[PDB]
């Protein structure tokens, strides 16, 4: 019964329509990172980037949106492991919430959560942001250039992890593509599931999430049967 | 710890 710690990047929402927040081409959905997902971009035209995570947060609850594969292997291994697992993602969006995962440490924040400009109290939320709503109210998601939420815990479990396991995450935005190292520096088996290679793993599979993370988590539950 | 939210 080995404690496991996983982690997860946007690339394993993609094949269920979420688009990767990509960062290497410095645009998401045709927008610059630095001009929606920085407190400069925001204070600087706050209407447009509440107008992006609307439009965000509308995309994530439609229809044709919901958990694929590798989201319910990943629900199936807590189900198995417990209190010996647990799931960070770098991810804003509730999949993992809807694949059947409890307990997830979004670091990086939620979609579907807002916070005000003054209290940082945070309050469930689902639809648009107005210009008339308040305890001023912002997305509840780490920008860049601002701090993680659940670090303590994170770095906690990391030390604490026999398998380290990283889902389709770049090795691209620190802290968290840090966590690799510190897992491995306290003993951890470390293993990276991804589409392409560019991530001190110790075992790695590529190919799509869906196909590569549910073949990896029967393989770890049948092998500890 | 950690730091805070960044890109390399
Ligand atoms: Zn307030």
């Amino acid at each position: 019964k080995p404690r496991v710690l996983v982690l997860t990047g946007a690339g394993i929402s993609a094949e269920s329509g979420i688009r990767t927040f990509r960062a290497a081409d410095g645009l998401w959905e045709e927008h610059r990172v630095e001009d929606v997902a920085t407190p400069e971009g925001f204070d600087r035209d706050p209407e447009l980037v509440q107008a992006f995570y609307n439009a965000r947060r509308r995309q994530l609850q439609q229809p044709e949106i919901q958990p694929n594969a590798a989201h319910l292997a990943l629900a199936k291994l807590q189900d198995a492991l417990g209190d010996r697992f647990l799931l960070v993602t770098q991810n804003i969006d509730n999949l993992h919430e809807r694949a059947g995962n409890t307990n997830v440490i979004h670091m990086h924040g939620e979609l579907l959560k807002v916070r005000c400009s003054q209290s940082g109290q945070v309050l469930d939320w689902t639809g648009d942001v107005t210009p008339e709503d308040k305890c001023p109210l912002r997305p509840h998601v780490v920008w860049f250039g601002e701090m993680p939420l659940g670090m303590d815990e994170i770095y906690m479990a990391l030390s604490m992890a026999d398998i380290f396991i990283a889902i389709g995450t770049s090795g691209h935005v620190y802290p968290a593509a840090g966590f690799v190292h510190e897992a491995k520096l306290h003993g951890a088996h470390t293993v990276e599931l991804n589409l392409e290679p560019s991530q001190e793993f110790a075992e790695k599979y590529y190919g799509p999430a869906s196909q590569v993370v549910p073949e990896f988590v029967e393989k770890l539950l049948k092998g500890l049967k | 710890k950690g730091g805070a939210k960044r890109h390399r």
